[PDB]
C-alpha cells in the first residue's frame, strides 16, 4: 500500500489500540486518584476567589449600557438579563420551611449552620424578598441597575468600623451588620439611589457564610439595586461602584474586584 | 476559625516565589559545576 | 558547458620552430613588433583570468527565509497581523496580542535565517589561487629587444624568455634553452625537475620537453619560447575555469534536513487547515478560526531544531578542530560519515613527497631502512664493516648540504640544497652514523667528477680520515650495472674478495627485487688506490683521467623512493573495513603508483591485474580472462580513449583500483564516475592538479603542511598537521554525529505532541485553552534547546567502524519509526501528562473537570464576571484568567518533567541507560538548567505580565511525575525487547 503489507498494516493497528487504551486507562486512573483526595462541600483551594468580586445583571458590551430612552427595542437587551437575574427571586421559588427560612427584615448578624459537613441536611437558608428592591419592565429612562457580590463558600464579608474617617462619612453607618455599595463618578452630574434589605445600601450579613452547591442549593445572596436618576443626558458617564470592607479589596488588573464599571448614556 | 476564617483565603506567593527562586539559582550553580567538570 | 575542458588537450609540438611561427605571425629572434603586440591583445584579450559570476549574500540569506518551517512560521507571522487588522478596525483592543506574536515570529524567522545561512557556507577563491600563480611581468622579446612588460600584455606569438627563478608567464613553445629544468607538478602533483629543450620528445604534449606550461616554474637555466596560448585559453587556465566553474551541489546531510522538513510541513498543513475547516463547521468566526490556525502553526513547527542541528554540527567541527582537522563547511563535518568512496592522491597525501633510502644491498643480504617520518621502525644493521664502507660513500660521495639553521627541526623534515636522491643519502647517514659534515671534514675533497650524463656515474677523491694512512680513497656511485661494470672486488663482512659469478647473479637478483618494489637504485663503490703510485702531494686530473677507475671495489647497493606516511597503511586498512572502498588516483608513473598501492593496502596481498596473469601464467594479456583480476592499473592514456561507461565497467568490476598518470580532468572523471554509481565521494590531495577532483566530491580534504594553496580553497577540510588518520577519526565522527541528530531530533519533536492536542480538545470539548502560544515558544526555543544540544555529546552504543557505510536512498535521518515513537507513542504521553496537571489546577480551584466541557462561551466571556464554578462560587473575569494562565504555567513545567525521561531515552537508541550510563556532562546540565530556566519563568517577578507565567504552588511540580516515570520504563521495556531479538518488529517499527 503506502507504507506496509496487509500483515503490518493489521499488527500496527493491534498496536496503537492496546496501547493507546491502556494510556486512556492509566490517564482515568490519575484522574481517579485526584478527585479521590478533593473534598464535595469544599474546594482545596481558594486564594484565587479570595476578595470577592462585583458583578451587575445589566450585560454590558464593554463595561458600558448606552440606549435611547425615545426607543423600544434600544433597551430590551439589556431588560433581558436583568428580567434572567430577578426571575429566580421570586416567592413560589421559596416555598415551605425547607429549604427556606424567614430572617431578620434589618440587617443582622451571620448565621452558622455548623461545619461543611452532610451531618446535617441541606443548610437552610435566608429568604429575600424582590419587593426589597424598590422601584424595581424596567428603568426605560434612567436606569435601575442591580449590584451582587461573588459567592465564596465560608468567607464572612466584615464591614468597615467607624473609628476614623470615612468615604461615606458617617451616615447610616450600621457598623455592625452592612457591607455598604456607594457608586461615583468631580464629574458629579448624577442622582444615586440605592435599594436593598432593610432599605440600606448595603449587604445584610446573615445571608453569610455561603455553604456551597453541594450543602446549599436553591441558596440565595443578597442583591442590592441602585437606580440613577441623573438629570443628564446624551454623554458618557464613567460611574463606579465600590463595597468597602476588611475582606474587601482591589486590583488595577482585575476592574471587578469588589467593583463596577459602568458607562451609561441615556442617547435620547 | 469562625467569623475570623481569613486565613483560608490567602496564601504567601512571596514565599513561594522567594523559595522558587532560590531554588532555580542553586540549581543553576549546580549546573555549572557538572558542566565546568572538563569544560 | 565544462564538459569541453574535461577532454584533453589538443597542441603543435610536432610543428617546425619556423612552422610555429606562421601560425602566430612572429619572429624566432626579432620577436613581435610593438604594433603587431597591442593588435594581438585587443584581438585575443589580455593574459588573465577572470573569476566565475559569484551569487552575492544578500540572495543566499533570503534563500534560506522560505524553506519549509519559515514559510510556516511567515503565514503565522501575517496571520497575527491580521487578526490584529481585523480587530483594530473592528472593536478597539488595547491588548498587544496579535501584533506582539507577529513581531516574535518574524524574529524567530530571521534568527533561524541566520544559522542555516551559517550552515550552508561556500567558502571559495579557486580562480584566486589559480590567478596568484600568473607573475606580475614576464621578459619579452620585441623588436629585437628584450623588456619586462606587464604578463597580462603578453599576447601568442611574442618571444618570452624564462631563467631558473621565475613562473612561466603562458603556454610555450619552446624554442631555445639551455640547462633549463622546470618544475611540472601542477600538472603531475610531481615536483622532480623536467628538462626542457627545443626538440619535440613525445607525442603527448604533457609530456614533451619542447612545451612549457603557466601554473609552472622554471626551476635552473634558460630557455626562450614561442607563445601559444594566453590566459583562459592555456592547459591550467582551463583547469582553473573547470575548477572554479563546477556547480558545487547539495551535501548528504543538506539533503536530509530538508527531507524531513517536508515530512513535517506536511503534517502541519494537513492538521492545519484540517481543522480550519473543522472548525466552521463547528460555528467558529472567521475571527477565531484564524486565532486557532496561527496556534497550529506554533505547535506543529519545531522553531529551535534547525538552530539545533547547527550547533551540533559546529560542536563537531570544535572537536575535529582540536584534533588538527579544519573544517571550512560545517555540512562537511557529516559527509565524512557517509562516505562509501575514498579517492586518493598519492604524492604528499599518501606519501611523504620526499626521496628516501628505503633499502641497502651489502654482505650479500637485503637489507630494510625506516622510512617513516618519526622513525617508528628499528635498526636493520650497525656492526657490519662492509656498513660504514658503504656509509662513507653516501656521504662522501655527496654533494648535498643541509639549509642553513635547521637544527631544531628533525633531519627527515629539514630542507637540503640538491637533487633527491642525493638529499636522501645524505639524511640517510645522517641519521644512524651522526653528522655527515664531520665526514666530510675528517675526509677532505680533493678532486671530484660530478655526475655526467655520459658517464653515469660520480666520483671522488679523498684523504683517508685515517693517520696510520692519511693517504688517497676514490669513491663512485651511479647506475648499478655501469658500478658493476668497473668492479673486481667485493667488500663481504669486511675482507674483499673477487667477484665470482655467483655474487654477480646475487647482485642481479637484489637488483630486481628493489626495483620491482618501485624503488630508484643505485650502486656504490670504493678503490683504496696504490701509496706508493700515488705521493701525498700526487696532483689529480678531472678533466682526463688521471687516476684508474676499473677493477674497484663494489661495496653495496642502495634503493629509495618517496615512501608513505607512517600512519597512512593502518588508516586505509581501517577505512576498508568500515567498508569505504579506496582508489588511487595519482599523476606519477604506473610502476610507482602500483608499488605505493600494495605498501599501504589499496592492493592487498595475491590480487592481481590482468598483466600480472599474463606474466605469471607465460600467456598473452587477450588470453587472460579479465574477471578474474580484481585489481587493475589504469593509464591515463588508455583512459583518454575509454568511454564514461567503459570508464563504470571498470569501477564495477574491481576492487582494487589505481589510476596513474592521469590528468586533472581525469582526476575529476574519476570522482564523477564513482558518483554516477550512487556513492558518496571524498577525495584527498594536496596539488592544484587534485583541485577539480577536490570541488567534485562531495567533501575534498586537503593536507595543510604540503598542501598548495589552490588545494585548500578547494577543500572542504584541512588536515593542518598531514595525519592522514585524521580521515579515519572524521568518518567516526561523522557517523557518530548522524545518529546523535535522530537522538536529538525525535527529542525535539516529541514536545510537539503536548503543544497541538490541548489546541485539537480546546475547539472539540469547547474547554479553556490548556496552553498558550506564547508558551510553545517557551519551550521549542527555551528550556527544550540546551538539553537537545547535548545529546551531540552522546558517545557510540556500538563499534559504529564495524558498520557499512549508511545507503543515502534507504537510510534517512528522520523516518516513519521516529514519527511513530516521538508523535505516536511518547509524545502522546506527554500530552496526557499535561492535561492531567491542568484539570488538577482548575479542580482545585473549584472547577472539576465533569463542568469543564462546553464552558469556554462564558470562560471566554469578557463581560461575564461571575462564572458559576462546580462548588456554586462566581468568578470575574481576570479572576478565572488567572487560574487559566497558571493552568499554561503548570502545563509548560509539565512538559519540562516529562522531557527530564525523553532526554534520558533519547540517549539511546538501542543500549539501556544502565548500560550507557550517564557520563554527557552537558546533557545532565541541560537537566539542571532547564529547570532553572521553568522555575525561574515561573517566580521570577514582572513574568506574569510579560509571558503569562504564574507562580506554581509546590505539588503542582508533581503533576507529570507519573506520566515522565511511565516514559522511562516504557522505552527501557521497549529496547529491551530490541536487543533480546534482533529479529524485527520492534525494531523495524521502533528503531529510529
Ligand atoms: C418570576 O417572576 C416574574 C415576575 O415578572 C414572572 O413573570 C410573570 O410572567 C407571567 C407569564 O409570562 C405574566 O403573566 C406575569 O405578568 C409576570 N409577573 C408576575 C408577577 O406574575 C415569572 O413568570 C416568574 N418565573 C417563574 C419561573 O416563576
Ligand atoms: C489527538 C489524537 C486523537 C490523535 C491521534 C493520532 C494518531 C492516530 C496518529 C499519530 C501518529 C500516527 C502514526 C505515526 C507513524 C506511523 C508510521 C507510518 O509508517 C504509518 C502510519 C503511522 C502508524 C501513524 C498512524 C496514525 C498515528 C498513530
Ligand atoms: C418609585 O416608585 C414609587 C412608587 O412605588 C414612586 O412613588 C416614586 O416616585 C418612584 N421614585 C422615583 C425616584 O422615581
Ligand atoms: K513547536
Ligand atoms: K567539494
Ligand atoms: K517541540
Ligand atoms: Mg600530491
Amino acid at each position: 500500500f503506502l507504507g506496509r503489507t496487509g500483515s503490518s498494516w493489521f499488527k500496527i493497528f493491534l498496536f496503537y489500540l492496546i496501547f493507546y487504551g491502556c494510556l486512556a486507562g492509566i490517564f482515568i486512573g490519575t484522574i481517579q486518584v485526584l478527585l479521590l483526595t478533593l473534598s464535595d462541600f469544599e474546594p482545596k483551594y481558594q486564594d484565587r476567589v479570595a476578595p470577592p468580586g462585583l458583578s451587575h445583571a445589566p450585560y454590558a458590551i464593554k463595561t458600558e449600557i448606552s440606549f435611547s430612552i425615545s426607543n423600544p427595542k434600544s433597551y430590551e437587551s439589556f431588560v433581558k438579563s436583568m428580567h434572567k437575574l430577578m426571575d429566580l427571586y421570586n416567592e413560589s421559588s421559596q416555598a415551605g420551611n425547607s429549604p427556606f427560612e424567614d430572617c431578620s427584615d434589618t440587617p443582622a448578624d451571620y448565621i452558622k449552620r455548623g461545619d461543611l459537613d452532610d451531618s446535617q441536611g441541606q443548610k437552610k437558608a435566608c429568604r429575600f424578598s424582590r419587593m426589597w428592591l424598590k422601584n424595581c419592565g424596567y428603568a426605560e429612562g434612567k436606569p435601575c441597575v442591580v449590584a451582587k457580590l461573588n459567592r465564596i463558600i465560608g468567607f464572612y464579608p466584615k464591614p468597615l468600623k467607624n473609628t476614623t474617617d470615612l468615604p461615606e462619612e458617617l451616615q447610616a453607618n450600621y457598623n455592625q451588620y452592612v457591607l455598604p455599595l456607594r457608586c461615583a463618578a468631580r464629574e458629579k452630574i448624577g442622582s444615586i439611589e440605592y435599594f436593598g434589605l432593610g432599605g440600606y445600601a448595603g449587604f445584610p450579613l446573615q445571608y453569610y457564610p455561603y455553604y456551597g452547591k453541594r450543602l446549599q442549593k436553591k441558596y440565595l445572596q443578597p442583591l442590592l439595586a441602585i437606580q440613577f436618576t441623573n438629570l443628564t443626558q446624551n454623554m458618557e458617564l464613567r460611574i463606579e461602584c465600590k463595597v468597602y470592607g476588611e475582606n474587601i479589596d482591589y486590583s488595577e488588573k482585575d476592574r471587578f474586584r469588589g467593583r463596577f464599571e459602568v458607562k451609561i448614556e441615556v442617547k435620547s | 476559625e469562625g467569623p475570623d476564617n481569613d486565613e483560608r483565603f490567602t496564601y504567601d506567593y512571596y514565599r513561594l516565589r522567594v523559595v522558587g527562586l532560590i531554588v532555580a539559582a542553586v540549581l543553576c550553580v549546580i549546573g555549572i559545576i557538572i558542566l565546568l567538570a572538563g569544560k | 558547458l565544462d564538459e569541453l575542458k574535461k577532454e584533453v588537450s589538443m597542441d603543435d609540438h610536432k610543428l617546425s620552430l619556423d612552422e610555429l611561427h606562421n601560425k602566430y605571425g612572429t619572429d624566432l629572434t626579432r620577436g613581435l613588433t610593438n604594433a603587431r603586440a597591442k593588435e594581438i591583445l585587443a584581438r585575443d584579450g589580455p593574459n588573465s583570468l577572470t573569476p566565475p559570476p559569484t551569487t552575492p549574500e544578500w540572495i543566499k540569506f533570503c534563500r534560506q527565509l522560505f524553506g519549509g518551517f519559515s514559510i510556516l512560521l511567515w503565514i503565522g507571522a501575517i496571520l497575527c497581523f491580521l487578526a490584529y487588522g481585523i480587530q483594530a478596525a473592528t472593536e478597539d483592543e488595547p491588548a498587544n496580542d496579535n501584533l506582539y506574536l507577529g513581531v516574535v515570529l518574524s524574529t524567530v524567522v530571521i534568527v533561524t535565517g541566520c544559522f542555516s545561512y551559517y550552515q550552508e557556507a561556500k567558502s571559495s577563491r579557486i580562480m584566486d589561487s589559480f590567478k596568484n600563480m600568473v607573475p606580475q611581468q614576464a621578459l619579452v622579446i620585441r623588436d629585437g629587444e628584450k623588456s619586462t612588460i606587464n604578463a597580462e600584455f603578453v599576447v601568442a606569438g611574442d618571444l618570452v624568455e624564462v631563467k631558473g627563478g621565475d613562473r612561466i608567464p603562458a603556454d610555450l613553445r619552446i624554442i631555445s634553452a639551455h640547462g633549463c629544468k622546470v618544475d611540472n607538478s601542477s600538472l603531475t602533483g610531481e615536483s622532480e625537475p623536467q628538462t626542457r629543450s627545443p626538440e619535440f620528445s613525445s607525442e603527448n604534449p604533457l609530456e614533451t620537453r619542447n612545451i612549457a606550461f603557466f601554473s609552472t616554474n622554471c626551476v635552473e637555466g634558460t630557455a626562450r619560447g614561442v607563445v601559444v596560448y594566453t590566459g583562459d585559453r592555456t592547459v591550467m587556465g582551463r583547469i582553473a575555469t573547470l575548477a572554479s566553474g563546477l556547480e558545487v551541489g547539495r551535501t548528504p546531510i543538506a539533503i536530509e534536513i530538508e527531507h524531513f522538513i517536508h515530512i513535517i510541513t506536511g503534517v502541519a498543513v494537513f492538521l492545519g487547515v484540517s481543522f480550519f475547516i473543522l472548525s466552521l463547521i463547528l460555528g467558529y468566526s472567521w475571527l477565531e478560526a484564524v486565532i486557532f490556525l496561527i496556534g497550529i502553526i506554533v505547535a506543529n513547527v519545531p522553531e529551535g531544531l534547525l538552530a539545533t542541528v547547527t550547533v551540533c554540527l559546529t560542536l563537531t567541527a570544535k572537536r575535529m578542530a582540536r584534533k588538527n582537522c579544519l573544517v571550512k563547511n560545517l555540512e562537511a563535518v557529516e559527509t565524512l560519515g557517509s562516505t562509501s568512496t575514498i579517492c586518493s592522491d598519492k604524492t604528499g597525501t599518501l606519501t611523504q613527497n620526499r626521496m628516501t633510502v628505503a633499502h641497502m644491498w651489502f654482505d650479500n643480504q637485503i637489507h630494510e631502512a625506516d622510512t617513516t617520518e618519526n622513525q617508528s621502525g628499528a635498526a636493520f644493521d650497525k656492526t657490519s664493516a662492509t656498513w660504514s664502507a658503504l656509509s662513507r660513500i653516501a656521504a662522501l660521495c655527496n654533494r648535498a648540504v643541509f639549509q642553513a639553521g635547521q637544527d631544531n627541526v628533525p633531519i627527515l623534515k629539514r630542507s637540503v640544497a640538491g637533487d633527491a636522491s642525493e638529499s636522501a643519502l645524505l639524511k640517510c647517514i645522517e641519521l644512524c652514523c651522526g653528522s655527515v659534515q664531520g665526514m666530510r671534514d675528517r675526509n677532505p675533497k680533493i678532486v671530484e667528477i660530478p655526475f655526467n650524463s655520459t658517464n653515469k656515474y660520480q666520483l671522488s677523491i679523498h684523504e683517508n680520515e685515517k693517520s696510520s694512512e692519511s693517504r688517497y680513497l676514490l669513491v663512485m656511485k651511479g647506475a648499478p650495472e655501469r658500478i658493476l661494470d668497473r668492479c673486481s672486488t667485493i667488500l663481504l663482512n669486511g675482507a674483499e674478495e673477487p667477484l665470482k659469478e655467483d655474487m654477480k647473479e646475487a647482485f642481479q637478483n637484489a637488483y630486481l627485487e628493489l626495483g620491482g618494489l618501485g624503488e630508484r637504485v643505485l650502486g656504490f663503490c670504493h678503490f683504496a688506490l696504490p701509496e706508493d703510485k700515488y705521493n701525498e702531494g700526487y696532483p689529480f686530473d678531472a678533466d682526463e683521467p688521471n687516476f684508474p677507475t676499473t677493477d674497484l671495489c663494489f661495496v653495496g647497493l642502495m634503493a629509495m623512493i618517496d615512501p608513505p606516511r607512517a600512519a597512512v597503511p593502518d588508516a586505509v586498512g581501517k577505512c576498508r573495513s568500515a567498508g569505504i572502498k579506496v582508489i588511487m588516483v595519482t599523476g606519477d608513473h604506473p610502476i610507482t603508483a602500483k608499488a605505493i598501492a600494495k605498501g599501504v593496502g589499496i592492493i592487498s596481498e595475491g590480487n592481481e591485474t590482468i598483466e600480472d596473469i599474463a606474466a605469471r601464467l607465460n600467456i598473452p594479456i587477450g588470453q587472460v580472462n579479465p574477471r578474474d583480476a580484481k585489481a587493475c592499473v589504469v593509464h591515463g592514456s588508455d583512459l583518454k580513449d575509454l568511454s564514461t561507461e567503459v570508464l563504470d565497467d571498470i569501477l564495477h568490476y574491481h576492487t582494487e583500483i589505481v589510476f596513474a598518470r592521469t590528468s586533472p580532468q581525469q582526476k575529476l572523471i574519476i570522482v564523477e564516475g564513482c558518483q554516477r554509481q550512487g556513492a558518496i565521494v571524498a577525495v584527498t590531495g594536496d596539488g592544484v592538479n587534485d583541485s577539480p577532483a577536490l570541488k567534485k566530491a562531495d567533501i575534498g580534504v586537503a593536507m595543510g603542511i604540503s598542501g598548495s594553496d589552490v588545494s585548500k580553497q578547494a577543500a572542504d577540510m584541512i588536515l593542518l598537521d598531514d595525519n592522514f588518520a585524521s580521515i579515519v577519526t572524521g568518518v567516526e565522527e561523522g557517523r557518530l554525529i548522524f545518529d546523535n541528530l535522530k537522538k536529538s531530533i525525535a527529542y525535539t519533536l516529541t514536545s510537539n505532541i503536548p503543544e497541538i492536542t490541548p489546541f485539537l480538545v480546546f475547539i472539540i470539548g469547547n474547554v479553556p485553552l490548556p496552553l498558550g502560544t506564547v508558551t510553545i515558544l517557551c519551550i521549542d526555543l527555551g528550556t527544550d534547546m540546551v538539553p537537545a544540544i547535548s545529546l551531540a555529546y552522546e558517545q557510540a552504543e556500538s563499534d559504529i567502524m564495524k558498520r557499512q557505510p549508511r545507503n543515502p536512498k534507504t537510510d534517512k535521518l528522520v523516518n516513519e519509526r521516529l514519527i511513530s515513537m516521538a508523535y505516536g507513542q511518547i509524545g502522546m504521553i506527554q500530552a496526557l501528562g499535561g492535561f492531567f496537571s491542568y484539570f488538577v489546577i482548575l479542580a482545585e480551584n473549584g472547577f472539576l473537570p465533569m463542568d469543564l466541557i462546553g464552558k469556554r462561551v462564558r470562560w471566554d466571556d469578557r463581560w461575564i464576571s461571575d462564572v458559576e464554578d462546580s462548588f456554586g462560587q462566581q468568578w470575574t473575569y481576570e479572576q478565572r484568567k488567572i487560574v487559566e494562565f497558571t493552568c499554561h504555567t503548570s502545563f509548560f513545567i509539565s512538559i519540562v518533567v516529562v522531557q527530564w525521561a525523553d532526554l534520558i531515552i533519547c540517549k539511546t537508541r538501542r543500549n539501556s541507560i544502565f548500560q550507557q550510563g550517564m557520563k554527557n556532562k552537558i546533557l545532565i546540565f541541560g537537566l539542571f538548567e532547564e529547570t532553572a530556566l521553568a522555575a525561574f519563568l515561573s517566580y521570577c517577578p514582572g513574568t506574569d505580565v510579560a509571558l503569562r507565567m504564574y507562580p506554581l504552588k509546590p505539588s503542582w511540580w508533581f503533576c507529570a511525575f507519573p506520566y515522565s516515570l511511565i516514559i522511562f520504563l516504557y522505552d527501557e521495556m521497549r529496547r529491551f525487547i530490541i536487543r533480546r531479538s534482533p529479529g524485527g518488529w520492534v525494531e523495524q517499527e521502533t528503531y529510529y
